């Protein structure tokens, strides 16, 4: 409600919903990046090195 | 390369064009305003003549165009469009020197904007824009300093006078801005230097204290490019 | 003898070849950085770096050995950037002296001519000029054989010799110190005038007395460092000079002292404030 | 809107003089290119001249290069050129034609209206191998053009365009690098080719679709035209 | 009244949360990312250098074709490269000389701009008269902004410095839906790759995940000192990255609330300005105060090159779509193409 | 001391 103490009680209201949120293991979520990295890893001609030749900036 | 060649020409005419708008943006100079609601920023302009809260105000004088970066409704925090002024020649800071309880927090700002990170090369021009009061206040005798300020025990006047009045006034007008004036001369090496002044609200000259201490903010660093000093 | 003057020689050599490629190499590091003020100490740099470069490492050869046996174009070529050099290192420096008075006497009212496009037409003009006076010294100095050896003494004849002698010595020397030694004594009177001062820690007491004692330095190699080499040119001509042991050793000294006046331009100028140490 | 109009018309001598002018209206006339095209009596299209924005570089045809001459007036809005001693090979119908160049831009947008001269009494040449094709509604026709050299440039780029002279009207953009299509035209246009052959391609033929198809090149600056390709019921 | 009853029983609610995500929380990234082998020294120089600019750069937004970009600085002039040749397509004359933002719509046909007007503007760049134009008007915010970013062609979310970010509509240019929630000063924005969610940082150590189309805060984390400085979603769309004036990095993952990794450095103490990944989600620019921008390494934590090249402070650094060039804007008034 | 060459540069030609 909006009185005198609103933003108390809309900080007391808003945070149960964070709360009612499903978490996950941190373990499977710690090796979801480690994974995602390797599946994309090829197409980044600043972390694999690129030619000289095929390198619209470069050349 | 025949298309090429007419899009290579027009970013040279480009080009000719950005550079002009750099000639006739670098013969003005920039300028700040800070101080109190009851302060005085306005009536300073008016004299030497929607949520838009720069209100960028200009004048002239001696041939120099002049643009002062007026800027108001900064919410709550200044820290975070502070570091889009650090170009500016000169900051004008103006405050109440009548009000005794607002005093200490007239210190207070003084005191965090001479220490700025991104505030180390540019001297202040500070201003006192209540001077009439402080000669009425004291006559009458409604309150004494010494509660709000317990330091005349060990105070006088070192041998100065200014036009003749009461050296009463005059004592206490030098405490005042003495006591601005010791924190300067704390962390300035030379890049620093404040020009405080007295004003009232019926003075006009205000502009040439601005123009003339331009020359000095100026002069002293063509005097370090040359290595002269 | 055979060994001070070598070691001399080479001393200068260093100092001057080490301390004008400093100046340059803060200036030119970065770029973008470079304004009026900073044109014409690059100048200056540039012009003094070549001097020593000519001048030092063969005129010592005159004392040590023979004849001139390596070179036979370079008797005519060395000669000519001798006094190229030291006709656009003595203009510059009747520039900053000028340049100096302006940012100083007018910091607002001076910005509009003061751009660096408008410094670059200087440069070329002081380059240009530096052609014209030096020009007549490729015939002056000619590869001759006396006693069957290689040697380029001066070439032409007596009467033709007083009247270069004499213009090198008006033209490099005594028309520059009457610009330099001018400016600078207005620029002390203005900045020492009976004027009220901001404050009294740094107003007047420290910042107007360091630009007062270091000018006066500047003022004073120009005059001394250039003087001896045509107070001994003068001695010849129109005096008598015995050739013995009692002024020889003034004639290698008189070069040593002419050689200061580039080695030590890249330090005062410029390795003395804080911005470039 | 966007319009050009232009005028200086009439009967000339053998051996006069004249002078045109366009009016540009409706757009910043100070950052488009200029050209001049002609048009022979039922024949097809040749340049007459070239000019830049501020006026920095021209091109002119080698057929009447030092007799023509092309003049600019940015705050006037008004291009002009100028003719000294005509022949008898100079009656055409002349056009004025804007260009902007930069990454991305299509030459050759707007075509003026026209107007008609009469005199009393090492390139890259295309050739357009048909010349009248039936067609009837609801069909697909290709239509080609022959190219002298590969117009493929190493940035990649193939500077090939289309054009649409309809009877009694002037011609309009459809493909400006043989790929992309200009704004304004339905979908059903397009176009293809590599290096050396090319073609159109339209999928769906309406009424409004008659008339004479036109191919460019943009290389080398003494442009040159096609031959005519008319299209009838 | 019920300021102080109120008050007792959100402090137990936040312990609440702490103890969950204490007891949730199973292991570190450090330990497991210990089986890979490291990247190694990462050197690029600069390819091309534009030129033209006459003042600080705030902000630069790339293409969607990896060849065209937009820079604003306090010149108040909004310029178009050519990263290829280094041309210019457009220069653009700005309405206030103090912006913050810049952004390029993925259509190609408009840009944004914004600043200490508390208005983002809008300009359409292919228009038939062969100029550009502003076509739409955003005001309603009482603050300064700090980020513009198109969704699709016809909305655009912006986050200010007065406690709020908004959503509108270009084609009616009135706030759709407003989000609010936070304390202090807004400073960072950034869009997910579906473009259904997006993040915000202030100036409170908190940033916020937010939903576009109710305007409910989903979630909120905590954990830095200062405020906060840049946000930017990695390439997943799982997590973000957030740089604070701590001189300290560190990411979020959107199942656990909680931070994983911290990138900090003895020797670094200068506040950091802009981050962005690349591409895969392995390399981690970094623009700090400290006259250079930085690569970091987002799952080892270690350093791995430096863009020394500028002689000021770093305030702007993006990548391109295709993962080719990496632009950085400076005070230098110099925008330097490296690879 | 002085050489041929030292006295030539100075005085000139002939007499050295």
């Amino acid at each position: 409600n909006t009185a005198s103490i609103a933003q108390a009680r809309k900080l007391v209201e808003q945070l149960k919903m964070e709360a009612n949120i499903d978490r996950i293991k941190v373990s499977k979520a710690a090796a979801d990046l480690m994974a995602y990295c390797e599946a994309h890893a090829k197409e980044d001609p600043l972390l694999t090195p690129v030619p000289a030749s095929e390198n619209p900036f470069r050349e | 390369s025949a298309e090429d060649k007419a899009a290579a020409e027009r970013s040279k005419m480009i080009d000719k064009n950005l550079r002009e708008d750099g000639e006739k943006a670098r013969r003005t100079l920039r300028l700040l305003l800070l101080g109190a609601d009851n302060s005085g920023k306005s009536t300073i302009v008016k004299q030497m003549r929607g949520t838009s809260g720069i209100f960028e105000t200009k004048f002239q004088v001696d041939k120099v165009n002049f643009h002062m970066f007026d800027v108001g409704g900064q919410r709550d925090e200044r820290r975070k469009w502070i570091q889009c002024f650090n170009d500016v020649t000169a900051i004008i800071f103006v405050v109440d020197s009548s009000d005794y309880n607002r005093l200490q927090e007239a210190l207070n700002d003084f005191k965090s904007i001479w220490n700025n990170r991104w505030l180390r090369t540019i001297s202040v021009i500070l201003f006192l824009n209540k001077q009439d009061l402080l000669a009425e206040k004291v006559l009458a005798g409604k309150s004494k300093i010494e509660d709000y300020f317990p330091e005349f025990a060990r105070y006088t006047t070192p041998e100065d006078a200014t036009p003749g009045e009461d050296p009463r006034v005059t004592r206490a007008k030098y405490f005042i801005r003495k006591e601005f004036v010791d924190i300067s001369t704390a962390s300035g090496d030379g890049r620093h230097i404040c020009y405080p002044h007295f004003t009232c609200a019926v003075d006009t000259e205000n502009a040439r204290r601005i123009f003339n201490d331009c020359k000095d903010i100026i002069l002293q660093m063509n005097l370090r490019e040359y290595n002269l000093v | 003898e055979a060994v001070i003057v070598p070691l001399l020689f080479a001393l200068i050599f260093l100092v001057g070849t080490v301390g004008n490629t400093l100046v340059l190499a803060v200036l030119l590091r970065g770029g973008q950085a470079v304004s009026t003020t900073n044109l014409f100490i690059l100048n200056l740099g540039v012009a003094d770096l070549c001097f020593i470069l000519c001048c030092v490492p063969f005129q010592a050869t005159i004392y040590t050995l023979d004849g001139w046996v390596f070179g036979s174009l370079l008797c005519k070529a060395v000669h000519f950037l001798i006094f190229l050099t030291m006709h656009a290192s003595s203009f510059t420096l009747a520039a900053v002296s000028l340049d100096r008075y302006l940012a100083i006497r007018y910091p607002l009212h001076s910005r509009e001519l003061r751009t660096p496009r408008n410094a670059l037409a200087a440069i070329g003009l002081i380059w240009g000029l530096s052609l014209l006076f030096s020009g007549p010294y490729l015939s002056y100095y000619r590869q001759s054989q006396l006693a069957n050896l290689t040697v380029c003494h001066p070439a032409w004849s007596a009467p033709r010799r007083r009247a270069m002698d004499i213009c090198t010595f008006v033209f490099s020397y005594l028309l520059p110190v009457l610009v330099l030694g001018l400016t600078y004594a207005r620029t002390l009177r203005y900045l020492w005038r009976a004027v009220d001062p901001v404050a009294a820690g740094s107003g007047a007491r420290r910042a107007k007395r360091k630009v007062t004692r270091m000018i006066l330095i500047v003022a004073a190699l120009f005059c001394l460092c250039w003087m001896p080499h045509h107070a001994l040119i003068l001695c010849v001509w129109f005096g008598q000079f015995p050739l013995t042991r009692a002024t020889y050793a003034l004639r290698i000294l008189s070069h040593l002292v002419s050689y200061a006046n580039s080695c030590v331009n890249p330090i005062v100028y410029a390795l003395v404030s804080k911005h470039f140490r | 809107d966007v319009q050009l109009v232009e005028s200086g018309g009439g009967l000339v001598q053998p051996g006069g003089s004249r002078k045109l002018s366009c009016s540009a209206s409706g757009f910043a006339f100070s950052s488009f290119g200029m050209h001049w095209v002609r048009q022979a009596p039922e024949k097809g299209l040749e340049w007459v001249a070239y000019i830049s924005s501020g006026s920095g570089t021209i091109y002119y045809a080698d057929t009447v290069k030092g007799r023509f001459t092309i003049s600019r007036d940015d705050p006037k809005n008004t291009l002009f050129l100028q003719m000294t001693s005509l022949r008898s090979e100079d009656t055409a119908m002349y056009y004025c034609v804007r260009s902007i160049y930069y990454y991305g831009s299509s030459p050759f947008d707007f075509w003026g209206q026209g107007t008609t001269l009469t005199v009393s009494s090492s390139d890259i040449v295309m050739t357009q191998a048909t010349s009248s094709v039936p067609v009837t509604p609801g069909e697909s026709v290709s239509i080609s053009c022959r190219s002298s050299k590969s117009l493929l440039h190493s940035n990649g780029n193939t500077y090939l365009y289309w054009f649409l002279q309809r009877p009694g009207q002037s011609p309009q953009l459809l493909i400006y690098r043989m790929s992309n299509l200009a704004s304004g035209v339905p979908d059903r246009f397009s176009g293809s080719g590599s290096g050396t052959a090319f073609t159109l391609t339209i999928s769906r033929l309406e009424a409004e679709d008659v008339g004479v198809y036109y191919c460019m090149q943009h290389l080398e600056y003494p442009l040159t035209f096609g031959a005519g390709t008319k299209l009838e019921l | 009244s019920e300021l102080d009853q109120l008050r007792q029983e959100a402090e137990q609610l936040k312990n609440q949360i702490r103890d969950a995500r204490k007891a949730c929380a199973d292991a570190t990234l450090s330990q497991i990312t210990n089986n890979i082998d490291p990247v190694g020294r990462i050197q690029m120089r600069t390819r091309r250098t534009l030129r033209g600019h006459l003042a600080k750069i705030y902000a630069m937004h790339w293409g969607t074709d990896s060849r065209l970009l937009v820079s604003a600085s306090q010149d108040g002039k909004l310029i178009i490269w050519d990263s290829y040749t280094t041309n210019k397509v457009h220069a653009i004359p700005l309405r206030s000389s103090w912006v913050m933002t810049c952004a390029y719509a993925p259509s190609g046909n408009y840009v944004a701009c914004g600043g200490l007007d508390n208005i983002c503007s809008i300009y359409n760049l292919k228009t038939r008269e062969g100029n550009v134009r502003v076509s739409r008007e955003l005001a309603g915010h009482t603050g300064y902004l700090s980020c513009c970013r198109f969704l699709d062609d016809n909305q655009i979310v912006t986050s200010s410095g007065d406690t709020t970010c908004a959503l509108w509509d270009i084609e009616t240019g009135q706030q759709t839906t407003t989000f609010t929630g936070h304390t202090g000063d807004v400073m960072s924005l950034s869009l997910a790759p579906d473009t259904r969610l997006f993040v915000s940082g202030a100036c409170d150590a908190s940033a916020k995940l937010w939903d576009v189309r109710e305007g409910m805060c989903r979630q909120t984390f905590t954990g830095h000192e200062s405020d906060i400085n840049a946000i930017c979603f990695f390439p997943n769309g799982n997590a973000f990255a957030t740089g604070s004036d701590d001189a300290t990095c560190r990411l979020f993952d959107l199942r656990a609330d909680q931070e994983l990794m911290t990138y900090s450095h003895d020797n670094i103490i200068c506040g950091i300005t802009s981050v962005s990944f690349s591409k895969s989600g392995r390399l981690l620019l970094a623009g700090y105060d400290d006259f250079n921008c930085n690569v970091w390494d987002a799952l080892k934590a270690d350093r791995a090159g430096v863009l020394a090249g500028h002689d000021n402070r770093v305030s702007c650094l993006g990548v391109t779509d295709d993962g080719m060039a990496v632009a950085t804007g400076s005070w230098d008034s110099f925008l330097k193409i490296w690879n | 001391g002085w050489t041929l060459n030292s006295a030539g540069y100075l005085l000139g030609p002939h007499a050295v």
